């Protein structure tokens, strides 16, 4: 009963949406833009299936690019220790399994056996990859199906199977060069090809400046983290409150209103026009995915044009 | 390979508008929220009738019969 | 088969000594000549920083990692052997070495019993101690990934043989490396010479480049020392006991003066360089080094002297870099 | 007798599968072929096993399944909403309905339009898919010349033009279908090993 | 230059003293003499340089 009163109090707040963004990974300093992406990914989107067995993805994938020592790893670490299901891995996976599945045969008589991978183990969760820009060739090709079809298909000697991989990928990558070259486009700075780049719903770029004020603010904050210990971190909502609210939000399955539908088509038309190739059909569904996640954060069962507009800005920021 | 099907993605106002409208309509149609068994079957049939002139299960049976 | 009140009194008396830092540095490596800075860094690594268990923040590691790279002529393996002899917990390993047990956990078969057994690797067995890796240059890709995971998450995860488990690996690393050729070329950068990924090389708090430059004076003194081998020094047992007691009991805490000094030092280092002279990692490394130095003096409070010593050790390695 | 094993899809990720021994009596033999995914309706039975007892050290009884019915679940994940042992089988009334449908003039257009109804256009990728699904007639001239009677289709297109969805629909509709990925398939994983 | 096999190192020293001690053991005289050290040095030179220069 006491928890229910707290839950109702949170949704009653007018500034609830802002507080949740500010309550994600409080250790990180001054990266509200990245925090908003992580919050929406946890809420996710409604999973739908058509009338003839065709599945429509409802998971949000986020890729973070930044210069060394920019808190890229810290974001993955927080997600690993907070979300219910999650796995921490790296592109240069040690295991013969890797990101995806692999086949191993006990020597002699014993037949080939399936060994789980990073993506497999994080089924129905979030798989955080530390270095996406160093994945194996095998994985790079293999991850094509996992990110969209949500399955892993293997056909090896004596074994054939389709493996569920319903996960959301939160990857961190470094620029192709030493640092992010602002002159070049995001495509140039990244080793990723066009197919993979389209499968990511959001992109975030973190830069490393040299201003004295920024350095002083960041330097002091780290020190107080060790000095004041927990007292330094005072988010609007604790981890327990945020975890409970997120679970409550995931129960909602918001729909698209008539006004939102017409507005949704117009925004996609504008986005495609500016591209003429980062924009494709996958981005039309991405706005639907983000719109549902934004609605869940507000605990509302109908998606309004305002939510659609907010999704539009997030995709534009990625370009 | 007997048949080759080349697929091109080109920016066009009318094509983009129509494709987006159809995709949005399909997404709304498949929303999970949107006798009891008979009622479920009837509503599923009504949903299917919009986009397919032939029932899917009947189509699979037809294909199997024609092949055999 | 072939700690008491007096021990605590002796420890406190030794701590009260003014020249405790130099005494410990000398006692660590009596047989190594003219590597004071390396010995000081090794001592600070041995004592280690404060482990923080944060609510809302997560886990911040207090370990210190040091890389010993340079010419092959200089003494580098003897330092690792000494560190093993001193550290209460640790294991000796060489990359790509069959003799060693291994750096990562693995699932094996008990020949004796014909049973499935999960055996922990060298890094896991070093939990809370110092793991010395003699030959860092030659190492498997898999092993490199395991090392990266250990130095990033401090835990080893295995999901093979039907077993899904995570093993604690909260251990420090003191590795050694050699150049690609017969010597280290000063003209080329350290990254090219050591032949290691920039990512893995950027995680070590202190990087030491011990180079055997041909100098008449240095060569003569080294010859004198070596031929004579054919300032008080502490016994190895007492040094190990002191390190164990300090690591078990004393827990330093940062003060306002330490905060101000750390902030000023980081700002100054950043302002030196556009070229980036230092990053945020160079601040956590300084914090860990200052905490370790405070641990060495059996102090529960980090003061300005510890921060001054930390900036200096960190700066000297950066200057080599 | 067959060795039934937990399907990779249903087993928890990273955990060893469990298995049971299924006994197939008369009229049930050869209906299930190795490597397939099936649903087994049977009787759960136990019996005394001496070696089991010996090995375990406890009075533990061996267990088996006496098969009553088998349903081929291979490649039929999306068809689990239907009823009957075989969803591709037909009745006499359904055959009459098929004849009535076929007699219509515009049957081919309807068949093409019914291929992947959720995909907006690509009426050239739907026609090819329908033709491949129905296939041709193999021929053997005088017993000396053999002519293939199947149609192969290749889709070479842009990243987001709904090709994988078309392949999934074909897998669902086809009586016997197998799905494989680029690098996930070996030279002897295809064919025979 | 590139002709050298490798730079002399303290290991070369220890080897020189080892060879001198072995030669002294050969001589059956406790004290290591300068002749033994010179012989060890000439052996070191002729092991490699004598044939390389040819
Ligand atoms: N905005 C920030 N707020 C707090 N700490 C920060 C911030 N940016 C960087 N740091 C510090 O940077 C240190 C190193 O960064 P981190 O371990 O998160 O990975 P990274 O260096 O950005 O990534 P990578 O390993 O890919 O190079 C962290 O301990 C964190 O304390
Ligand atoms: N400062 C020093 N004091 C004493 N001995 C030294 C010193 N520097 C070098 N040496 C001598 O150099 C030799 C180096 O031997 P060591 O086993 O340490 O080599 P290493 O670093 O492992 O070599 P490599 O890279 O060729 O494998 C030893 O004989 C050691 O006595
Ligand atoms: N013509 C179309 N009609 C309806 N939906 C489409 C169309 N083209 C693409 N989509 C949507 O975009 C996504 C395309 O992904 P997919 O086809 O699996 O990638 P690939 O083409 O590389 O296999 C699908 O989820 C699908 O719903
Ligand atoms: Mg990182
Ligand atoms: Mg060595
Ligand atoms: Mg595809």
């Amino acid at each position: 009963s006491d928890e229910i009163n707290e839950l109702k109090e949170m949704v009653k707040d007018e500034h609830i949406y802002d507080k949740l963004v500010r309550s994600i990974a409080p250790a990180v300093f001054g990266h509200e833009a990245v925090k908003k992406g992580i919050l929406l990914q946890m809420l996710g989107g409604v999973h739908k299936s058509t009338v003839e067995g065709i599945k429509l993805r409802g998971d949000i994938n986020i890729c973070v690019v930044g210069d060394p020592s920019t808190s890229k790893s810290q974001f993955l670490k927080y997600v690993v220790g907070f979300a219910p299901r999650s796995v921490y891995t790296s592109g240069k996976a040690s295991s013969a399994a890797g990101l995806t599945a692999a086949v191993v045969r006990d020597e002699e008589g014993g037949d080939y056996t399936i060994e789980a991978g990073a993506l497999m183990l994080a089924d129905n969760g979030i798989c955080c990859i530390d270095e996406f820009d160093k994945m194996d060739i095998s994985d790079q090709v293999a991850i094509h199906e996992a990110m969209e079809q949500q399955t892993i298909s293997i056909a090896k000697a004596g074994i054939h199977a389709t493996l569920n991989a319903r996960t959301s990928i939160l990857a961190a990558a470094n620029p192709v060069g030493g640092r992010y070259n602002r002159k070049l486009s995001l495509r140039g700075n990244l080793n990723m090809t066009a197919p993979i780049m389209s499968r990511f719903d959001l992109f975030f770029v973190i830069l490393d400046d040299c201003n004295e004020k920024i350095d002083t603010e960041l330097a002091s904050h780290i020190v107080d983290l060790h000095m004041k210990r927990d007292e330094a971190i005072e988010p609007p909502f604790s981890a327990e409150q945020l975890r409970r609210y997120i679970k409550y939000a995931r129960t909602f399955k918001p729909i698209l209103t008539k006004e939102a539908r017409s507005y949704l088509v117009e925004k996609y038309k504008e986005l495609r026009k500016d591209d003429a190739y980062r924009i494709t059909v996958r981005q039309l569904e991405s706005m639907i995915r983000l719109s549902e996640a934004i609605a869940r954060a507000n605990c509302v069962d109908e998606i309004t044009p305002s939510f659609i507009a907010e999704a539009y800005d997030l995709l534009r920021q990625s370009i | 390979f007997d048949i080759l099907c080349v697929v091109r993605d080109l920016v066009d106002e009318e094509a983009d508008e129509r494709l987006a409208t159809f995709v949005v309509d399909s997404h709304v149609r498949s929303h999970p929220e949107n006798n009891a068994r008979q009622r479920r079957l009837q509503r599923q049939r009504k949903k299917e009738e919009e986009i397919s002139p032939i029932p899917q299960e009947l189509l699979m049976k037809y294909i199997h019969y024609a092949r055999t | 088969k072939v700690i008491t009140d007096q021990d605590l009194a002796k420890i406190r008396e030794v701590a009260a000594r003014e020249d405790l830092y130099s005494l410990l540095a000398r006692s660590i490596a009596p047989s190594i000549y003219e590597l004071e800075d390396v010995k000081k860094g090794i001592l600070l690594q041995l004592f280690g920083g404060t482990n923080k268990t944060f609510t809302k923040g997560g886990r911040y590691r207090g370990d210190i990692n040091i890389l010993l790279c340079g010419d092959p002529s200089t003494s580098k393996s003897q330092i690792l052997q000494y560190v093993h002899k001193i550290t209460p917990r640790g294991v000796y390993t060489s990359g790509k070495g069959s003799s060693a047990v291994g750096l990562t956990a693995y699932i094996t078969r008990d020949v004796d019993t014909k049973q499935l057994v999960l055996e922990s690797g060298a890094l896991v067995l070093s939990d809370g101690g110092v793991c010395c890796i003699d030959e860092f240059d030659k190492m498997s890709d898999s092993t490199r990934s395991v090392l990266h995971e250990v130095m990033e998450q401090q835990t080893i995860s295995i999901a093979k043989a039907g077993i899904i488990t995570t093993l604690n690996a909260r251990s420090s690393i003191l590795a050694s490396a050699n150049p690609i050729g017969s010597r280290y070329n000063p003209n080329l950068p350290v990254t090219e010479n050591i032949d290691l990924p920039p990512p893995l090389l950027s995680r070590f708090d202190l990087v030491y480049l011990v180079l055997d430059k041909v100098d008449e004076k240095n060569d003569r003194e080294l010859a004198k020392h070596l031929t004579n081998l054919y300032d008080d020094v502490l016994p190895v047992e007492f040094l190990t006991m002191y390190i164990s007691y300090a690591k078990e009991h004393i827990h330093p805490i940062i003060t306002e003066a330490a905060k101000t000094e750390l902030v000023r030092a980081y700002v100054g280092m950043r302002k030196m360089g556009k070229r980036i002279t230092a990053t945020t990692r160079q601040l956590e490394s300084m914090i860990r080094l200052a905490e370790a130095h405070a641990k060495m003096k059996l102090k529960n409070v980090v003061e300005l002297e510890d921060v001054q010593e930390a900036v200096r050790l960190i700066r000297s390695a950066i200057k080599d870099y | 007798r067959v060795t039934l094993q937990e399907a990779p899809g249903t087993v928890p990720p990273g955990r060893l599968p469990r298995h049971r021994e299924v006994i197939l009596l008369a009229d049930l033999v050869d209906v299930s072929k190795p490597g397939e995914e099936v649903e087994v309706t049977g009787i759960y039975k136990n019996n005394y096993d001496g070696n089991l007892n010996a090995k375990n050290g406890f009075p533990v009884f061996a267990t088996i399944i006496e098969a009553n019915s088998i349903k081929r679940r291979e490649g039929n994940t999306a068809n689990e909403g239907e009823e009957g042992l075989d969803v591709f089988s037909w009745t006499e009334e359904e055959e009459r309905e098929f004849r009535k449908i076929s007699r219509d003039r515009g049957i081919i257009d309807k068949i093409i339009s019914s291929m992947a109804p959720s995909i907006y256009g690509h009426r050239d990728i739907k026609t090819a898919v329908a033709c491949s699904l129905f296939g041709g007639v193999p021929k053997n001239v005088n017993g000396k010349h053999s002519i293939r009677g199947d149609i192969n289709v290749l889709l070479l297109g842009d990243p987001g033009t709904a090709k994988s969805q078309i392949l999934k629909y074909v897998e669902k509709t086809a009586h016997r279908a197998v799905f494989a990925t680029g690098q996930g398939a070996s030279a002897v994983g295809l064919t025979a090993s | 230059s590139k002709f050298s096999f490798g730079q002399a190192t303290p290991r070369t020293l220890l080897g020189i003293i080892r060879l001198s001690q072995a030669l002294a053991k050969l001589r059956l005289a406790d004290m290591v003499d300068i002749d033994d050290v010179e012989e060890a040095l000439r052996l070191v030179r002729v092991s490699k340089e004598s044939l390389y220069q040819e």
